[PDB]
RNA sequence: AGGGGAUCGAAGAUGAUCAGAUACCGUCGUAGUCUUAACCAUAAACUAUGCCGACUAGGGAUCGGGUGGUGUUUUUUUAAUGACCCACUCGGCACCUUACGAGAAAUCAAAGUCUUUGGGUUCUGGGGGGAGUAUGGUCGCAAGGCUGAAACUUAAAGGAAUUG
RNA sequence: AGGAUAGUGGCCUACCAUGGUUUCAACGGGUAACGGGGAAUAAGGGUUCGAUUCCGGAGAGGGAGCCUGAGAAACGGCUACC
């Protein structure tokens, strides 16, 4: 049933840490505990292994990626800057 | 002008008037007769055709849809119906 | 009607006040009593070769169709042998001239005999009181179609 | 008109006043049939066969050929939709939105128009339900809806 | 069964009755249809090129 | 949309006269508007009339020989008694001796004058004067 | 249009309707909520005595400019203490502390008539004897 | 909450004016302004004109589509083809003159077809305050929103126009 | 299915099943509510009132129980509690 109206994955913390605290966590721990879409095999399969650490549960390919992310906004805007200035040496 | 008749207005009114806001609604369509010059096929087309229609002899456009009354091509020769 | 379990229940079911002797066997080996419910009533077939008891139906049972008879479609056919129907009709209001859909669910008894569905017009007719909330008993199922012979699906 | 919209529109087909082939037809009442079922055996909407059969022939409006009108004698000859056409290019087009939402999340716009999509589904379908071309409890579950249109 | 509501062998054997004797007769239904189908419409379906351009028009008045 | 097609037919006849158009088109002309406007021309208050025939309900040309004051509706189309039907003419008529309240009864269409001598009432579907 | 169901079988639309925009009203609102018979000095009535507790002198509105005599009236029935205008001249030398007057309303259903602030009430008799008579020295108000 | 954080910029510092000026003005400057994920759900969110339908008056404009033109224009001077023009036409944003009509008028082509009152339907208002307050419920992280009185107080509040 | 009743009936008891009503306003609350015939006002439509001359219900300080009796849960009958 729905068991939570609104604390979800946090809910596991009672009533401690404030609602606040437990509120950022609730978002980056539902995020971080995501599986996510494979970059190689096109399947939902990445999980994270340690901060930082994106691994494939098939083809085995582990990504280095955000703490809580599989891509974080700021390396998701690097990488289209970076590919800007080598568009810019090739062409 | 409080006076007219109605049930007799003037043809060109009528021409002048939208399809189907006159007395009786009547479609503006007619039908064609295409033959392709280099074939000896004749063939109905729609006046607004809607489609890129070909004779069945052979893969030759002998009209080109568009928003109303399809365009015909080139090198056909077209008949009123 | 001549099929499941008549005798499911703890007591024997019977129509009282009726024996058929073992001492003389006839052709049908039985005897069923029934009789017309009236009013033009006639009474359905599986009634009068049936095998249920319900003392409480208008043909098999014990219970009398006497004062009103109403007519409705049905809206719910799950309790046993009871059904409900709504009496949809409208209510005049005399200061605005207008007339208002106003209903009334009324519950009936039916017997086995009809094959009772829901949306199928009704008709049914005041008897000694069946139960706390229940007075009629279904007597005919008005049925052309029934809203269900050419509204329901084909496979 | 145009109830999800409040565009007034007045573009139809005036059809003619005359209830008869014109004069200028040849073909018979078997001959257009028979063009109309091949045009079905390739699997063409009776829209489409319509459309279709006034360009390719000279067929007006093939009810006021035939005496029968068109997805009529298609039921009648056993090519009859699972589904009501109508409905089917509603639900296809559901389904059209609905793949561009899950990929596009912040189309707000595209997402009130499922709505309003969705909207002319339901109605059409209460309708359905109704006439029984459509078997009861018939329901646009939206998620195996793509199922129903591939 | 991963859900709840097969409380036990028997339910669950009784719910699978109940299926396969609803499909059953579903397929009852689907069977006989299907045979209206193919028999009433297509068995007369001959019949119009049998007698409906045999008799009562070619070969009485013919002479 | 359209909900009554003599609501919409008597407003239009009533906007024409008003203007004093001596014909007005009417559409899509039920056969309620034919019987009303059949009670209505029998008294004068209307004269010529045509009903275009086409598959499409039809449509109506009406001649108004400028003697028509005004032809209303009353919507929804009340139930009359036999008897409230002189609470109904005093209410809506210019006067007693003349206009017409039109309703439609077992025995058909027919002003309140007739209506009495018939003996028959039912709905109201408007009035004439 | 005219922003009314005038459907034949929109009855209970009207009454429903008609029954909500009744509650606009001042008097069917009073009528209905009873607030004479909960919120007001006097229980839904006309008159009540009281004991006259002390006199005010209630200076008046403007333009005028007046002292209106009144008097601290506490009602037996319920203790309010509400003030009551004396009406006729003098007749504030007529009344003392500690008798027992009639008061009435005040002609305007609340809403102290006239140039006096907070008044709603008039004193008619004192003593069991008419103000108006007192006023007119036919009888005489007993040292009761 | 994360990124972003150039400009502008609540709060604030400030220098002026002022009788006071922690206001207008000037310099700087925080949150914000930007974005992603969640909220909020209100605005003079106004055309202060509910939505749908018909009819009633004339016009010239313009936008989108359609139609007709041995109409003009473009490498070749009816010979390879769009745009423009004229006449229509549907739909749109509106606009102008008059109001038959309406309205308290201002004004309105709908705010008309309403005391000759009824095309269908939803919402709202019932003198002004008290008061969109209290209370209660409900949604929100909160700001608050929605719903929403009464006692009491008052003879006005107000609209549009006229003269000064 | 039985018990009880003058009889019907969840009226009560056992067993069985999950039913019943509801935005056409159920349920809950208020009533300065006994209902109706009627009263006042009344162009029509209505509004308000109807404790009160007649009909019907309920009560006899408040609940509860019961005897006699054709007829009472009676009260110018009784018993108990307050």
């Amino acid at each position: 049933a729905k068991r939570t109206k609104k604390v979800g994955i946090t809910g596991k913390y009672g009533v401690r840490y404030g609602s606040s605290l437990r509120r950022q966590v609730k978002k980056l721990e539902i995020q971080q505990h995501a599986r996510y879409d494979c970059s190689f095999c096109g399947k939902k399969t990445v999980k994270r292994g340690a901060a930082g650490i994106w691994t494939c549960s098939c083809c085995k390919k582990t990504v280095a990626g955000g703490a809580y992310t599989v891509s974080t906004a700021a390396a998701a805007t690097v990488r289209s800057t970076i590919r800007r200035l080598r568009e810019m040496v090739e062409a | 002008v409080l006076v007219q008749d109605l049930l007799h207005p003037t043809a060109a009114s009528e021409a002048r008037k939208h399809k189907l806001k006159t007395l009786v609604q009547g479609p503006r369509s007619y039908f064609l007769d295409v033959k392709c010059p280099g074939c000896l096929n004749i063939t109905t087309v729609f006046s607004h055709a809607q489609t890129a229609v070909t004779c069945e002899s052979c893969s030759t456009i002998l009209c080109t849809p568009t928003g109303g009354k399809a365009k015909l091509s080139e090198g056909t020769s077209f008949r009123r119906k | 009607s001549t099929e499941l379990t008549v005798q499911s229940e703890r007591a024997f079911q019977k129509q009282p006040h009726i024996f058929n002797n073992p001492k003389v066997k006839t052709s049908k080996r039985t005897k069923r009593w029934y009789k017309n419910a009236g009013l033009g009533f006639k009474t359905p077939k599986t009634a009068i070769e049936g095998s249920y008891i319900d003392k409480k139906c208008p043909f098999t049972g014990l219970v009398s169709i006497r004062g009103k008879i109403l007519t409705g479609t049905v809206v719910s056919t799950k309790m046993h042998r009871t059904i409900v129907i709504r009496r949809a009709y409208l209510h005049y209001i005399p200061k605005y001239n207008r007339y208002e859909k106003r209903h009334k669910n009324v519950p009936v008894h039916v017997s086995p005999a009809f094959r009772v569905q829901v949306g199928d017009i009704v008709t049914v007719g005041q008897c000694r009181p069946i139960s706390k909330t229940v007075r009629f008993n279904v007597v005919k199922v008005s049925a052309a179609a029934g809203k269900a012979n050419k509204q329901f699906a084909k496979f | 008109g145009r109830m999800h919209s409040a565009g007034k529109g007045i573009s139809s087909s005036a059809i003619p006043y005359s209830r008869n082939a014109p004069a200028w037809f040849k073909l018979s009442s078997e001959s257009v049939i028979e063009q109309i079922v091949k045009y079905a055996r390739k699997g063409l909407t009776p829209s489409q066969i319509g459309v279709l059969l006034r360009d390719a022939h000279g067929v007006t409006q093939a009810r006021v050929i035939t005496g029968n009108k068109i997805m009529r004698i298609l039921k009648s000859n056993g090519l009859a939709p699972e589904i009501p056409e109508d409905l089917y290019y509603l639900i296809k087009k559901a389904v059209s939105v609905r793949k561009h939402l899950e990929r596009n999340r912040k189309d707000k716009d595209a997402k009130f128009r499922l709505i309003l999509i969705e909207s002319r589904i339901h109605r059409l379908a209460r309708y359905y339900r109704t006439v029984a071309v459509l078997p009861p409890n018939w329901k646009y579950e939206s998620a195996t809806a793509s199922a129903l249109v591939n | 069964s991963k859900g709840n509501a097969f409380k036990h062998k028997r339910a669950l054997v009784e719910h699978i009755i109940q299926a396969k004797a609803d499909a059953q007769r579903e397929k009852a239904l689907n069977e006989e249809a299907e045979a209206r189908r193919l028999k009433n419409r297509a068995a007369r379906d001959r019949r119009a090129q049998r007698v409906a351009e045999k008799r009562d028009a070619l070969l009485k008045e013919d002479a | 949309t359209r909900s009554s097609v003599l609501a919409d037919a008597l407003n239009a006849i009533n906007n024409a006269e008003k203007t004093g158009k001596r014909q007005v088109l009417i559409r899509p002309s039920s056969k309620v508007i034919i019987k009303f406007l059949q009670v209505m021309q029998k008294h004068g208050y209307i004269g010529e009339f045509e009903y275009i025939d086409d598959h499409r309900s039809g449509k109506i040309v009406v001649q108004l020989n400028g003697r028509l004051n005004k032809c209303g509706v009353i919507s929804p189309r009340f139930n009359v008694k036999i008897g409230d039907i002189e609470k109904w003419t005093a209410n809506l008529l210019p006067a007693r001796q003349f206009g017409y309240v039109i309703l439609t009864t077992s025995a058909g269409i027919m002003d309140h004058e007739e209506a009495r001598r018939k003996h028959v009432s039912g709905k109201i579907l408007g009035f004439v004067y | 249009g005219k922003g009314k169901p005038r459907g034949l079988n929109s009855a209970r639309k009207l009454r429903v309707h008609r029954r909500n925009n009744r509650w606009a009203e001042n008097n069917y609102k009073k009528r209905l909520l009873g607030t004479a018979f909960k919120s007001s000095p006097f229980g839904g009535s006309s008159h009540a005595k009281g004991i006259v507790l002390e006199k005010l002198g209630i200076e008046s509105k403007q333009p005028n400019s007046a002292i209106r005599k009144c008097v601290r009236v506490q009602l037996i029935k319920n203790g309010k203490k509400v003030t009551a205008f004396v009406p006729n001249d003098g007749c504030l030398n007529f009344v003392d502390e500690n008798d027992e007057v009639l008061l009435a309303g005040f002609g305007r259903k609340g809403k102290a008539k006239g140039d006096i602030p907070g008044v709603r009430f008039k004193v008619v008799k004192v003593s069991g004897v008419s103000l108006l008579a007192l006023w007119k020295e036919k009888k005489e108000k007993p040292r009761s």
